[PDB]
RNA sequence: GGCCCGGAUAGCUCAGUCGGUAGAGCAUCAGACUUUUAAUCUGAGGGUCCAGGGUUCAAGUCCCUGUUCGGGCGCC
RNA sequence: GGCCCGGAUAGCUCAGUCGGUAGAGCAUCAGACUUAAUCUGAGGGUCCAGGGUUCAAGUCCCUGUUCGGGCGCC
């Protein structure tokens, strides 16, 4: 409900945002600036804030030649400048998603947040699902889909490398509540898995067995073969992605696959064409466009597209017999 | 149900056949009933009831056919269109950019022919809930006849009145609205009292412009903020191989290829969504 | 000027269009009718008419609701049978009147909203009072035409993709222009417009003909011919590497090909071409890789293709040749609006369909 | 000259740089002259003169450039930019909305950096003409030097007045007309006195949506016909191989793929197109 | 002596003459590994692209000045 | 007889449980090849009609014409 210490924060100043964690005396960086995060705490979400020489405080000559429209435009752009307001705001799927499109696209293969909301629809995520994703985009997607659950259901996130990377997903600050319904396996047992042939020294022995143990756990939830959904977003190509991890998803249930290119989906789309057991194949891509409207001074400003990447969407259903 | 997924089909329940292309049909159980298709015949008490769905239901002269479980996007294209709706593009933006989810609260209006309706109680369940509107008697009576043979009448309420004047119907509960009536720029004010006083989110769907214009002047009047007008344009690809053929130079590298050509030549315009904030202030 | 007998015209309805000739007692047709186009010859252009039985007559150049909440769809709101509109139909009633019957007889019309009535009413002089004018041609509307009408003949050439080939080549007064196309002869019209006769075009024609269907709805004097000229495709190769060589109408039309296709030899033999178009169902590789070379240092060329995939090729087998610069893969989107008070939105995203375009332009070899 | 093609560069030329990349810039050839690239240095006397464009020009230092022969589509890209311009993307279209060809008349209004008024006068060559009008005193005067700088004032001439309140300079003379003003409204009338009473063509660049409303309103009433709003968007293709790593899944089809990324994520706004036709009537 | 051209974003330092600048290295951190004041391997965190003003109805294809670095001609 | 489904566009006639319902065949015409035959290529398209409805976005139903399928006596 009201900001606490060690809850996770977004913070904005016009349209630009960056996340962090509140700590107790935790310098921080942001727009060129630098605070500290302490005095935030006994407010409200969305409280507005301006830089002091050390902590946040809380609040509450030819210029006429310009037009009217144009001098409220002059004025605007210099009083912004030097005098500028951060505010700070609960985390959301909405806000992360067009934070990290424009802060660090390339760790999210340029997703733009129009084309996630397809994923999250598209894909039927709801709660009381089981679902199944593969991502590489710093778990934003997998903080995506957890909004929409809510801790109602479950979710199994394939990795490679050492370990899944959930970066964005802390950002969003869940509670202990949903990490339940998380497990992890690691990618390169999969072949394995599927033909049934899958199996302070002190510090890392507890936390070896231990992860272990709830990889064989997530093994056997993959093993039934009864999944209510797939999602795959990753920079890998996403073909053989598809002909393998399909196996563990049950008939009449939805899949989504992003990919930055067009090309990989093309083959991807024809190798499913020929394998067998899915309908109403849709190589979608999404075009967003924001406006700028004012009286008399209304226009389109940006057409965000071809960035946005592409999708590859559809059903299960049984293979023949 | 639509809200949980359920392996068996049973007696009540809404399936949606694929004939096959991208056409499809909805249609409801009933024992003793029976349903034409263009691929044979169904009788809904052996080729259907107990089946689980995404089997390859045979029916006729050898013919078969795929059954689907009922998603709202599914929902959304076979239903039958008492009015126009927003398809599954148009409303995976716009349930995004309300920050909606389990346990939310939601101010619609007009319901319409529940294309968005059934979209939100999705996300929304088991714990979040519905106030919809629609001033017309016979749509409103109809919605709420899908929401009771659909099983979500628990997430979901209908009121036949005026959203303009009666406002939705409640005060001071609502975390986000949705406006797709012709003149919503009248409702921003009930849309401010609907909302919860702690904030939150706004989206007006309107297909004109001046539409706009009247409804971020009135939105800017009220004190709503982070205006942005966005505009959503889907694109979907017919995929196909092609082969152009050389050119006869008089000789004696030109390989195939695959691609994927747009549907329809160009994309039709649904309409322009304004969306906006509410904060304590 | 005026209209005349013989002339080349183009059709209008409310956005569809169809080029015909004007010949003396000619039956036509056109969105379903049956026309004469003696009645209408000696009129201005941009005219309006109405049909009747055959001849085409000139003519001349409220209580309303608000909301819909209580309009029931009954289809007993028109109190009218399906057989009483076929009545006044057959009994040659001007059409105004029969828009205005229903209008009477719609016994919901004075309930709906203002917008909703002169929608109602657009719905209705659409059909009824059937408006066709008359218009010049221009590489204008025959794009628009047959990309609308014949989009497969053309490979899918959006209007809009073909300006940009007219402004990328550079197409003006007196250029030796080289072109390589098999939409209908089009591409070789639009060309020939913004020449105005002068300079030279170098048409390049597979099988055995260059089409030039469309390009004959353009109605260019004679004067544009003497600039023209026409050579087949299977002889390009030869070109190179100068490995280049009623039985009467047989021997005239034979010895004109030759007679005239040693001349468009020559002029290719010199290398020196201000430019090069190409726009084709065939593959645009290898036509390139040829063609290029009649092309003069610094000058600018465009390809057309329908997909994608084929000019990234393209891109890249350029640059192992070299002797270019500027390479730019583009498309262009269009977007129409409608535009009436308190009714402003688009219509339709034109995209994909439209066609890709490769350009830049030619530059020396290394040696 | 500009209008038509010379093999061999010359003084009082204006020629263009090709310094790689998409990086160009223009510069007039005069005896005695340098520029500085990034290359090196060239001297205008012996790397220009006497030798034909499209050739490889060393700079000094071993590094080397292209020249190219000017058109108004490379102008267009290096010209000095006094005011905001069209590019050769909404230029192109509006050329062939207005049936453009040698031996047209044309009026423009305002002239103003002067990047339309090249590609007017490059169709419409040798025969047609233009009427421009601009009232700047400035930018009129410039336009005026540029023009006989090209050698190509023979087709065109420029007039210092407000077109809203004087008009074109000429009545019944113009084949077409074209509009990039903030009020394009108030010139509909002169533009329709300014035209050939044959008939003709009309055109007006307004971004803001308020002003297309007005001036359409105003073309209508005037007596104009054939009414049309259109808006060009470019989208350029950058060509770059790529490869995308397998999944290893423990197994001791992956094949590259060339591909066309779009070179801006986001393509600008440059404005709304409006155009109309004029017919005895 | 001047003049001309070209670049500044991660905590630092770099990304070319196919229209090649959201791409990366150093450092850092975490797994894996063994050679353990720690190295190596594989991954992760970190990006709104300098300042200050002007022209253009509108600039996400723009100009001038300043800070800073580099390049090139030469007392013009 | 009734009921439920699925289509009509080029002068005519077709278009598949994801290899185009903007794609083609016939006929026609023209070159090419010869003994009127035989190959290649081109011209030819706005979707059967009428009414009522959706927001001011073609999005949906009804009725009528015509072609055909299926259940089998409601
Ligand atoms: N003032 C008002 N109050 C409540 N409903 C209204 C209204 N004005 C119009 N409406 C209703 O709004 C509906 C718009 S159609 C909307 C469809 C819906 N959004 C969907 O896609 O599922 C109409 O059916 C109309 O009856
Ligand atoms: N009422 C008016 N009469 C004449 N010129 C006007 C005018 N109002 C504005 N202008 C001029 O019109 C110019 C618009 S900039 C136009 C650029 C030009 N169309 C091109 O792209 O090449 C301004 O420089 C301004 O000086
Ligand atoms: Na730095
Ligand atoms: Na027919």
């Amino acid at each position: 409900h009201r900001i606490r210490d060690g809850d996770f924060v977004v913070l904005k100043r016009e349209d630009v945002f960056k996340a962090v964690q509140v700590q107790r005396r935790k310098k921080v960086t942001f727009e060129k600036q630098w605070f500290y995060l302490d005095n935030v705490i006994g407010h409200s979400y969305g409280t507005a804030f301006e830089v002091t020489s050390g902590g946040s405080l809380q609040p509450k000559t030819t210029f006429r030649d310009k037009t009217e429209f144009a001098q409220d435009k002059y004025i605007k752009k210099k009083k912004k400048k030097y005098e500028a307001i951060i505010t700070v705001v609960k985390p959301s799927t909405r806000i992360l998603s067009i934070m990290y499109y424009a802060r660090e696209p390339g760790k999210i293969n340029h997703m733009r947040y129009d084309t996630l909301a397809q994923m999250l629809t598209l894909g039927n995520i709801r709660a009381g699902n089981k679902m199944i994703v593969m991502e590489t985009c710093a778990g934003l997607v997998l903080g995506a889909m957890m909004e929409r659950m809510g801790g109602f259901g479950s979710i199994i996130q394939l990795y490679p490398g050492g370990g899944p990377v959930r970066a964005a997903t802390a950002c969003f600050g869940f509670p202990k509540s949903f990490l339940s319904g998380l497990y992890e396996f690691p990618l390169n047992k999969v072949d394995s898995l599927l033909h049934g042939t899958f199996s302070y020294i002190q510090e890392k022995q507890r936390r070896q067995e231990e992860q272990r143990k709830r990889h064989l756990e997530a093994a056997a939830l993959l093993s039934e073969r009864n999944a209510d959904g797939l999602i795959v977003a990753s920079r890998f190509h996403p073909t053989p992605l598809l002909l393998s991890l399909l196996d563990f998803v049950a008939p009449s249930r939805p899949f989504v696959v992003y990919c930055q290119y067009k090309e990989p989906l093309l083959e991807c789309y024809t190798k499913l064409r020929e394998r067998g057991g899915v309908i109403n194949l849709r190589l979608s891509e999404t075009w967003l466009r924001n406006y700028q409207v004012l009286p008399d001074r209304s226009h389109p400003k940006l057409l965000m597209s071809g960035g946005g990447g592409y999708l590859l969407s559809g059903f299960t259903v049984a293979m023949d017999n | 149900s639509f809200v949980a997924y359920e392996e068996l089909i049973k007696e009540g329940d809404t399936a949606i056949l694929s004939l096959g292309h991208g056409a499809m049909v909805a249609v409801r159980v009933q024992r003793g009933a029976q349903t034409q298709t263009r691929h044979g015949v169904l009788r809904h008490s052996v080729d259907l009831i107990g089946r689980p769905f995404g089997s390859k239901v045979t029916c006729g002269r050898g013919g078969w056919v795929y059954v689907l479980h009922p998603t709202p996007e599914l929902w959304t294209l076979n239903l039958p269109h008492r009015t126009q709706i927003l398809y599954s593009t148009d409303i995976a933006l716009i349930t995004m950019m309300l920050e909606l989810r389990p346990g939310s609260v939601v101010c619609e209006s007009g319901t319409g022919s529940g294309s968005v309706s059934h979209a939100i109680i999705r996300t929304i369940a088991p714990t979040g809930h519905l106030h919809t509107v629609e001033f017309h008697q016979q749509r409103a009576e109809k919605a709420r006849e899908e929401f009771q043979e659909h099983r979500v009448g628990r997430w979901v309420t209908v009121r036949t009145q005026d959203v303009c004047r009666s406002g939705f119907g409640v005060s001071h509960v609502a975390d986000a609205v949705f406006l797709d009536i012709p003149s919503p720029w009248e409702a921003v004010g009930h849309a401010w009292d609907a909302l919860k006083v702690e904030g939150g989110r706004f989206c007006s769907f309107s297909p004109c412009i001046e539409q706009v214009q009247r409804t971020c002047q009135a939105l800017a009047a009220r004190g709503f903020s982070e205006l942005s007008t966005l505009e959503v344009l889907p694109q979907v690809y017919n995929v196909r191989t092609v082969s152009l053929p050389p050119p006869d130079l008089g000789t004696g590298d030109t390989s195939p290829f695959r691609s994927g050509t747009p549907m329809k030549e160009a994309v039709g315009h649904t309409g322009y969504l304004t969306f906006a904030t509410k904060t304590p202030g």
